[PDB]
């Protein structure tokens, strides 16, 4: 990926100002409500009956956090976000086996709760830096098998 | 297919957000055309395609009631935007990939202007409502 | 949703295919295994779960059969494959991506049997009749 | 990509025997009619009327011959199919507009038609090597802009 200045600097004043504790949780929770076949790759996690069952689940939680410091990774990387993803995508895409389609998914997600946190500050140019660099990420994620 | 309970959850929100839904279609069109800059092609006939845009503005507000059509024909979108379908899918061959953009940026800008609104189970019933549009429009194709 | 044509010509092919569909399933399920290694994990618990084995081979027999139910029900193809959508998107998850990978692997099993009789106008109609059974049997995920 | 010497093999013999005549004129035609929205990229093609229009169009077939004159080029360049793909990538993705769904479409069209072509001679393990080398071409033809 060739980024902009600009692209640089929005990309780095989001994650600066993103509070882990809330966005990854949110995000997490919802993709597992909004798309329910996505539980099933989480092998223990517990009681993930209804919708306010995973919205509490301390165990979603802590792995939300754990999905929005992987993404810190690559905003430190830029310009090497492909290699610095491929522990992640090795584990993702061969130990288990989690099809692509699914990174897009999330991604989405977090996109929608960072939304609803950052309102009329997440302009559409901010929308396009933040949506960029997710590309970038999903496509890292894949990257390993074909 | 929806269920009572994705109906009813959808004319609730509509109900709640539906007065703002002038600011809600240019908004959602005009990220549409600056973060998946592949869909500005289908515009490129209009002078300003731009976020401003007085184009923009006003197709906005057109794609925001064909939305409120497909709410109030929530039993059978194939039927109740078939002339829609007929329109992109046929005439324009509008490519169906975009349908999902649009979609996707839709409930982009809506989590932006209502975020208590806008819950995990508001957006289960109201993806799986933006889907069956998606799907009634891609209806005339083929 | 397909057309009395779209029907028509599905009827007519699986008429002329419906006697190799022992051979059609364990040769499109052998090939889904092999090519798309992720689905590999969802039969995990069979023994030997490579293209010759008896359990792929007493599997795509099954698979078949409910393809025959699908053209059988071709009419409804939501309330057909209820029992179906229930066992694999409820209890076994299956993720929905497989299904349009499976419905490949079938196309390309019958274009290797019947090269003559998978012309391009029977491929369209099998192709809307196959994602429209993909998207019955995801109805009940959510 | 890391590609096994069975898989040159096998991606080396299917190339050779290969009627690029038959194929490629098959391949995008087949394209045109199961999902006819991709008629819309292709500006000055002419009368696209019906079935039988595209079918024996010398139009479509003149060009379902480039494409597979294209993967031709992947063929003989494995290890780095990505950059040979720049100028390619480039058009499609930014000068043409495709959405990279399509390329994914119509290789699964020139799937059909080789296996129809090649009968029971085209076996699962040859399928799996073909594809893992189409889905390389496909990722090389977006790779450009995210
Ligand atoms: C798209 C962006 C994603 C990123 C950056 C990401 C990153 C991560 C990280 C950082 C971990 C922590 C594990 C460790 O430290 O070993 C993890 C675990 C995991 N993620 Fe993801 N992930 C993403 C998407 C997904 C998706 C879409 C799924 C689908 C189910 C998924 C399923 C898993 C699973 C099953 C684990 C293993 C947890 C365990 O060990 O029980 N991830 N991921
Ligand atoms: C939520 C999905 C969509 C809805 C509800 C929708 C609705 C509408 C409506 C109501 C019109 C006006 C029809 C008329 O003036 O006769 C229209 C026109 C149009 N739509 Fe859409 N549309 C959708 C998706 C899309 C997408 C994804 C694209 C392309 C990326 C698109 C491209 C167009 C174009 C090019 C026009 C004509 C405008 C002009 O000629 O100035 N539509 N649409
Ligand atoms: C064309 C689409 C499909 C059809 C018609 C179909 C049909 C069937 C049928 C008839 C059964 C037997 C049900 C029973 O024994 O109660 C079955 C079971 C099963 N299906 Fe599918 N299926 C399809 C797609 C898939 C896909 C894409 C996957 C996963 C990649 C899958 C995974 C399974 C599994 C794991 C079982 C249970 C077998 C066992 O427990 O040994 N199915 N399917
Ligand atoms: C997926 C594998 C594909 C390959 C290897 C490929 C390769 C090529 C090649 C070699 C050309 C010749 C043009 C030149 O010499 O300048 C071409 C042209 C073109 N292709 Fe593709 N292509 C692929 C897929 C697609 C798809 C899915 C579409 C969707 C419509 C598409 C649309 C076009 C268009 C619009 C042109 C330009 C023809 C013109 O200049 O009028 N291609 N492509």
């Amino acid at each position: 990926v060739e980024w902009t200045d600009k692209e640089r600097s929005i990309i780095s004043d989001i994650f600066s100002h993103m509070d882990y504790d809330d966005i990854g949780p949110k995000a997490l929770s919802r993709c597992l409500v909004v798309y329910p076949w996505t539980q099933r790759y989480f092998s223990g996690f517990g009681n993930l009956y209804n919708a306010e069952g995973i919205m509490s689940n301390a165990n979603v939680a802590a792995h939300g956090i754990k999905v929005l410091h992987g993404l810190d990774r690559g905003m430190k990387n830029m310009d090497n976000i492909a290699d610095a993803y491929t522990d992640l995508s090795t584990l993702h895409s061969e130990k288990l086996h989690v099809d692509p389609d699914n990174f897009k998914l999330l991604s989405d997600c977090i996109t929608i709760v960072l939304a609803a946190k950052m309102g009329h500050a997440f302009t559409a140019e901010t929308q396009g830096a933040f949506q960029k660099f997710l590309a970038a990420v999903v496509s890292a994620l894949g990257k390993q098998y074909h | 297919s929806l269920s009572d309970k994705d109906k009813a959850a959808v004319r609730a929100l509509w109900s709640k957000i539906g007065k703002s839904s002038d600011a809600i279609g240019n908004d959602a069109l005009s990220r549409m055309i600056v973060v998946y800059p592949q869909t500005k092609i289908y515009f490129s006939h209009w002078p300003d395609v731009t976020p401003g845009s007085p184009n923009i503005k006003a197709h906005g507000k057109k794609v925001m009631g064909g939305i409120a059509l497909a709410v109030s024909k929530i039993d059978d979108l194939k039927t109740g935007l078939m002339e829609l379908s007929e329109q992109h899918a046929y005439k324009l061959r509008v490519d169906p990939s975009n349908f999902k953009i649009l979609n996707h940026c839709i409930l982009v800008v809506i989590s932006t202007m209502f975020p208590k609104e806008f819950t995990p189970e508001a957006h289960v019933s109201l993806d799986k409502f933006l889907s069956g549009v998606a799907l009634a429009l891609a209806e005339r194709y083929r």
